[PDB]
RNA sequence: CAUUGUGAAGAGACAUAGAGGGUGUAGAAUAAGUGGGAGCUUCGGCGCCAGUGAAAUACCACUACCUUUAUAGUUUCUUU
RNA sequence: UUCUUUGUAAAGUGCCUUCGAAGAGUCGAGUUGUUUGGGAAUGCAGCUCUAAGUGGGUGGUAAAUUCCAUCUAAAGCUAAA
RNA sequence: UUGACCUCAAAUCAGGUAGGAGUACCCGCUGAACUUAAGCAUAUCAAUAAGCGGAGGAAAAGAAACCAACCGGGAUUGCCUUAGUAACGGCGAGUGAAGCGGCAAAAGCUCAAAUUUGAAAUCUGGUACCUUCGGUGCCCGAGUUGUAAUUUGGAGAGGGCA
């Protein structure tokens, strides 16, 4: 009750997983036949964790000059100069 | 929740409640309510009127037409005992009263003072 | 701001029992502290003229001593030996120019009494010689301060009525407000009572 | 309800109302015996918030303890050890007082079961509680499944193992990262922690 | 508040489409009820005020609200706390000017 | 500090009105002020363009500093 | 396998609207002592002070300001490893 | 005068319950010193031994006022690991956890705060009967200073429609 829900891709994993489970499971009515089903012993080792595929093992190079590190030392280089331009714009839009 | 609910027509209020409490502040939601409120002597009174021991409490909040001018002449007497003398006994403290033998001293003091 | 013209529009006029020079004062009150660093200053822009009976002891002798005849009031030249010990007494402002920059021997014998020392606080050696003369002459207190305050000009002679002193009230009473800290209050020219001689108090 | 009214009251302590009834009250409850039965609980709504229902077998008693430090019983403050260890005076009893006066009452009364306590008055000498009790006989509490869970044998006294809610506070009983020490008690982590596990093929 | 799909800077993270849960309320735990509210209001006025909120009143007429909030500051815990109360006594005064 | 409440007074202190007087020098006066410039006035007294002195002097427009005192709100102590 | 029909009872589910009560000598703060790996103070306890409700707690460097995230204390029960 | 109510008593009153033992393990309180530091006082030994109180077949804890800073996880407990690490420490001697990850086992919930108000619908006890770990009828009593039903924040409630 206490998890929720950010992700759409979990989410319809774990839909799917929920109705393939109704799908695989039967219920016995409440009263009657009881109709015997040959149990097995782990809805886990049936349902196996799969850890979804993220890409593709082949694709084409696509290369448009950024060299992949001055894009990382850029981020670093705003993350760490943020506030003090701020602090810079403040000052220059109340200078009258 | 009837007084809440501006149900109520006439509450009682009984008088010696052990932990007052419970009842302080039944006079001012009434009047806050504009439902007409009486404190009244005997909670062991208002159990004999509803078949308890004691109740600490009552209200009429709806009566059948045969008195409700028994009820309008009462609450225009009840009114004027406790809602409209109540933002005056609001301001007044009570107790401080002397046992009998320092109020003698006292007026004895007096009565020294006195001389002219 | 002070007035959008209330209370003070037109009453300047009909209380002309004398229509003389009527010249009030602008004081009220702030206490500082014994420093002398940032209190009596400001030198402000008002339009108004005065019509003063004030000297200028302008120090330039090119024959543009009398274009400072039209400029000014009275040409001084630097012949200082013994001009001059008990004299400048009745002045509103004073100006000097090119010549006056080393004059220190006729300095502190007589420029102690009104104490009008060439400091930081009396700028004449002047090369700006046209333009703080006729409007900049009107009063306007570049003084220094007592212990507590001083604030003194008037904002209006009587035969000026205040249709100009709704343009002149705040240029002028956001004064010390370019230097000095907050240990005042926001433009506390505050409770005023306008009377040169004749005119009556007038409390907000 | 004026259930709502009375806990809004009741936070208003140093009104002249609540300081002048506190001022009787506790002069009241000096001039009767240190525990006594009281008849009803003093703040209904605050015991029926702890748990209390005026239903046969729940009893409120009322008990006041002594304030302050708890002296070292030692004779003559002679402490016999080590300077970091001769201290008589300032030093604190790791159980509160409310605590120890429900485990005194649970003492006095042991045919009944402590389920919790509150706060009703204080002077500079005593400070005074009235605790809550259930009778784990009464078939009012054998019956009401909501309440005999207190009938079981490992609900004897609560307050003396530290099971009630001061006894948790002060055990440190809470989640968290500042209890580390105290979560599921502190002679078992330590225990878990000083031990030495070892394995038939040692890892 | 979208990621930028690095692992660095001011929004890092993986682009992730995502679904904006329903509210849980034990997010509006602290929210005023009209019942309470009212409760609360009628307590005060049959309450009146402590000895160090009078103190406060006082505090605020003469020596000013900052001095206020370090008496404030002093007598309860915190600064927030402290500017809470000071500004509940201000809307006290403003109701006993009116009143 | 709490336990610890109820009253009277007195002393303050902080707020609120009013009140008076103050050094050398010398102009025209025991001169602590201000920007201004000569006027309202029973005086033509006082100031003015006049002398002169650290300062202009009617005048405060605001008090530079008091307590020497008075009315009401707050609190800090003392006595009972 | 059999008897009682529980039950004009109870429970669940969709949409709209009005609401939505939620724990105080407690939380928190100061100080003292003890304790912790807890370091401008981890927990506990004594004394003093003592709350709020778009609030409160936490976010491992004290404090102010502006945000964000995460839960919902001061009441309670519960097998197995 | 009579009858209540509140509070407090007394009974070899009716019916019950507590003590004490054991204590390996468990929950707390209290609480050292020898020792090590090549001395010794903080420290360490040790939040240990002794002392005291209280349970069960397990106890305790437990369904977040949690961990986190991530694409977030999700009661408690225990093992492997984190880790002899972050940190504490006459920064000396020494001491020293936790989050994540894998696994074992897995289980969730309920009161207070709402007017039943067109009906205290709730319950102990006594007594008669019966199919007796209890049920039905009757009679006192408890209880409105609140026992039942309804709801527990994941929600939920009151109306309206299907
Ligand atoms: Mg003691
Ligand atoms: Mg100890
Ligand atoms: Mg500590
Ligand atoms: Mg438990
Ligand atoms: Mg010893
Ligand atoms: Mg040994
Ligand atoms: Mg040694
Ligand atoms: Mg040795
Ligand atoms: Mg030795
Ligand atoms: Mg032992
Ligand atoms: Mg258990
Ligand atoms: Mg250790």
């Amino acid at each position: 009750h206490r998890r929720q829900n950010r992700n759409q891709e979990i989410f319809d994993a774990n839909v799917q997983r929920l109705k393939e489970y109704q799908s695989k499971i039967i219920v016995f009515p409440r009263n009657g036949k009881a109709p015997e089903a040959e149990q097995v012993l782990s809805a886990a080792a049936t349902f196996p964790i799969a850890q979804p595929a993220t890409d593709v093992e082949a694709r084409a190079v696509q290369d448009n000059g950024e060299s992949a590190f001055r894009t990382l030392r850029l981020a670093r280089s705003e993350k760490k100069f943020r506030g003090i331009r701020e602090k810079r714009a403040r000052e220059k839009a109340e200078a009258e | 929740a009837l007084i809440e609910n501006k149900k109520a027509k006439l509450v009682l209020i009984a008088n010696d409640v052990d932990p007052i409490e419970l009842v302080v502040f039944l006079p001012a939601l009434c009047k806050k309510m504009g439902v007409p409120y009486a404190i009244v002597k005997g909670k062991a009174r208002l159990g004999t009127l509803v078949n308890q021991k004691t109740s600490a409490v009552a209200a009429l909040t709806e009566v059948r037409a045969e008195d409700e001018a028994a009820l309008a002449k009462l609450v225009s007497t009840i009114d004027a005992n406790f809602a409209d003398k109540y933002d005056e006994v609001k301001k007044h403290w009570g107790g401080g009263i002397l046992g009998n033998k320092a109020q003698a001293k006292m007026d004895k003091r007096a009565k020294n003072s006195d001389s002219a | 701001v002070k007035e959008l013209l209330k209370y003070s529009n037109e009453t300047k006029k009909r209380n002309f029992l004398e229509t003389v020079e009527l010249q009030v004062g602008l004081k009220n009150y702030d206490p500082q502290r014994d420093k002398r660093f940032s209190g009596s200053l400001k030198l402000p822009n008002c339009p108004r003229p005065n019509m003063s009976i004030c000297i200028f002891g302008d120090a330039f002798d090119v024959d543009r001593a009398k274009s400072c005849g039209v400029d000014a009031m009275s040409v001084d030249d630097l012949k200082k030996l013994n001009k001059n010990k008990k004299l400048i007494k009745k002045l509103s402002k004073k100006y000097n120019a090119f010549i006056a920059s080393e004059v220190l021997i006729k300095q502190v014998p007589r420029l102690l009494g009104p104490q009008l020392s060439k400091a930081g606080k009396f700028p004449t050696p002047v090369s700006h010689n046209d333009d703080l003369y006729g409007k900049v002459t009107d009063v306007r207190s570049t003084i220094k301060f007592q212990l507590k305050k001083v604030l003194c000009l008037a904002v209006a002679v009587g035969n000026v009525e205040m249709e100009e002193d709704v343009l002149v009230n705040q240029i002028l009473m956001s004064v010390n407000f370019f230097v000095s800290l907050l240990k005042k209050n926001w433009q506390n020219v505050g409770s005023l009572v306008v009377k040169s001689s004749m005119g009556p108090a007038f409390r907000l | 309800g004026a259930y709502k009214y009375l806990e809004e009251l009741q936070r208003k302590k140093q009104s002249d109302v609540l300081r002048f009834l506190q001022r009787v009250r506790v002069w009241e409850y000096r001039q009767k015996n240190v525990i006594h039965r009281a008849a009803r609980p003093t703040r209904p709504d605050k015991a029926r918030r702890l748990g209390y229902k005026a239903k046969q077998g729940f009893v409120i008693y009322r008990v006041r303890v002594r304030r302050g430090n708890r002296k070292r019983p030692v004779p003559k403050g002679a402490t016999y050890g080590k300077p970091t260890n001769q201290g008589v005076n300032e030093l604190k009893y790791q159980r509160s007082l409310r605590a120890t006066a429900e485990e005194r009452v649970g003492r006095r009364a042991a045919n009944l079961r402590v389920l919790n306590s509150y706060w009703v008055n204080q002077d500079s000498t005593y400070k005074y509680f009235e605790v809550i009790l259930v009778d784990p006989q009464h078939k009012a509490i054998r019956r009401d499944a909501r309440y005999n869970w207190i009938c079981d044998p490992v609900h004897k006294h609560r307050e003396a193992r530290g099971l009630t809610a001061t006894g948790k506070k002060s055990r440190g009983i809470n989640k968290g990262h500042k209890f580390n020490n105290t979560k599921a008690g502190r002679r078992k982590t330590w225990k878990r922690q000083n031990t030495l596990s070892l394995w038939r093929y040692r890892k | 508040t979208v990621k930028t799909g690095i692992a660095i800077g001011l929004n890092k993270g993986k682009k992730v489409t995502s679904m904006t849960p329903a509210p849980k309320i034990s997010y509006k735990k602290g929210a005023a009820s009209n019942r309470t509210k009212f409760v609360r209001s009628l307590v005060r006025e049959i309450a009146g005020l402590s000895p160090y909120e009078r103190r406060l009143i006082d505090l605020i007429r003469n020596s000013g609200e900052k001095r206020a909030r370090k008496v404030a500051k002093k007598r309860l815990g915190s600064f927030t706390r402290a500017k809470a109360k000071v500004e509940e006594m201000n809307n006290i005064i403003a109701a006993s000017r009116r009143h």
